[PDB]
């Protein structure tokens, strides 16, 4: 029950800049016979399983890259990233195990890069989809930057906002871009009813919305 | 080469029993403590206790938080940890990691090894299979196609393209609840000159409603 705490809750940094993170513990980690601190730290990319990366507080574990440093004694820690790497993209959580475990609430790694505008997607029903009286319109907005877009649906010119779910991928470990999708869902019916089916985006990279779309009767 | 593979999670309704199981190989299992931890949706890991090694008689211990709750043991013939939890609330809906911990303490301590994790979802909601639908566009030296995968409950799908081997250029997009029905899709960027000549199929699979699904992308 040594209760970890960490800050700061997330930052963002650019490529080639150093990260520091903090770990406070509300006991000693620190054995005075060993003369060790335990406290450990990992890495959770995005959608994976977590890293072991450092034990005993600065021990660095094998394959680390040596870019990542552990410091600090008995209640006080830190991580250091010098020089940040895209693939360092990730949630870092320190550890306690002077009794049992237990894990610090994280710090949230962004990637601060160059902003990136959008490759849009439209897709229309599937047939499938359609054979069952329903109707999804896909639309795909990948690798792009920052997170922040607008997504509008022009329905025959017209938005429509009814019906539409919206999700954005993590920040990718190569590039360091977002993904989105929006799809639009309408019945059959609806979906005959109308003819321009229109996906735009108005992102921080352009006053001009990038738009995709096509006519259901030119399919 | 150290494998930990995590079984046995799926919808179960509250106040429901089930029991995971971690299958190891690639390590001398026995010498090893092993840690269950636990990572609710968009929250941070929990450490829910350990079974540790054959010198310490593997004797078990837990946190506070499931101790008289979760049952930590270890079949040592085939090298495998289990975890048998009891009375499950929604608080307990996560994906639940197994990982290998201490072997030496003069060489420490942390753990080692994550499996890849198994979900668990603590609800009254009915299993659901998902309608996987192909969205191939209605032009210039590369294309992008898709997967709509439409709910289907509860979480996870897995979704691969053309089995795993198309992992870059793969943009997968987590899953939005609607009505107690999650929809995801999945996209894929192949050069124009590639499709349709070769095939791009994606493959679903939702464990729990037992379905898999190969989704070939044809054109028009
Ligand atoms: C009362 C302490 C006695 O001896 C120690 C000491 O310096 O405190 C600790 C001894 O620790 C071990 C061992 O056999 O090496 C390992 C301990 O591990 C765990 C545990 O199993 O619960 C897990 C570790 O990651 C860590 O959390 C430790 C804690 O730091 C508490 O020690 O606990 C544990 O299994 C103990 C066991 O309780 C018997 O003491 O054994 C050992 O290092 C001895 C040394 O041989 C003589 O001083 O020092």
């Amino acid at each position: 029950d040594i209760v970890m705490t960490q800050s700061p809750s997330s930052l963002a940094v650019s490529a080639g800049e150093k990260v520091t993170m903090s770990c406070k513990s509300s006991q000693s980690l620190l054995n005075s016979r060993t003369r060790k601190n335990y406290l450990a730290w990992y890495q959770q990319k995005p959608g994976q399983s977590p890293k072991l990366l450092i034990f005993w507080a600065s021990t660095r574990e094998s394959g680390v890259p040596d870019r990542f440093t552990g410091s600090g004694s008995g209640t006080d820690f830190t991580l250091t990233i010098s020089s940040v790497q895209a693939e360092d993209l990730a949630v870092y959580y320190c550890k306690q195990s002077y009794n049992l475990r237990t894990f610090g609430r994280g710090t949230k790694l962004e990637i601060k890069r160059a902003d990136a505008a959008p490759t849009v997607s439209i897709f229309p029903p599937s047939s499938e989809q359609l054979t069952s009286g329903g109707a999804s319109v896909v639309c795909f907005l990948n690798n792009f930057y920052p997170k922040d877009i607008n997504v509008k649906w022009k329905i025959d010119g017209s938005e429509r906002q009814n019906g539409v779910l919206n999700s954005w991928t993590d920040q990718d470990s190569k590039d360091s871009t977002y993904s989105m999708s929006s799809t639009l869902t309408l019945t059959k019916d609806e979906y005959e009813r109308h003819n321009s089916y229109t996906c735009e985006a108005t992102h921080k990279t352009s006053t001009s919305p990038i738009v995709k779309s096509f006519n259901r009767n030119e399919c | 080469e150290v494998m930990l593979v995590e079984s046995g999670g799926g919808l179960v309704q509250p106040g429901g029993s089930l029991r995971l199981s971690c299958a190891t190989s690639g390590f001398t299992f026995t010498d090893y403590y092993m840690s269950w931890v636990r990572q609710p949706p968009g929250k941070a890991l929990e450490w829910l206790g350990f079974i540790r090694n054959k010198v310490k008689g593997y004797t078990i211990d837990y946190s506070a938080s499931v101790k008289g709750r979760f049952t930590i043991s270890r079949d040592n013939s085939q090298s495998i940890l289990y975890l048998q939890m009891n009375t499950l609330r929604a608080e307990d809906s996560a994906t639940y990691y197994c990982a290998r911990d201490m072997r030496r303490f003069d060489d420490g301590d942390a753990m080692d090894y994550w499996g890849q994790g198994t979900l668990v979802t603590v609800s009254a909601a009915k299993t659901t299979p998902p309608s996987v639908y192909p969205l191939a566009p209605g032009t210039n030296s590369m294309v992008t196609l898709g997967c709509l995968v439409k709910g289907y409950f509860p979480e996870p799908v897995t979704v691969t393209w053309n089995s795993g081997s198309l992992s870059s250029g793969v943009h997968t997009f987590p899953a939005v609840l609607q009505s107690d029905l999650y929809t995801l899709s999945s996209s894929v960027t192949v050069p124009s000159s590639t499709w349709p000549s070769e095939t791009v199929t994606c493959n679903v699979a939702h464990p729990a409603s037992s379905t898999k699904v190969d989704k070939k992308i044809v054109p028009r």
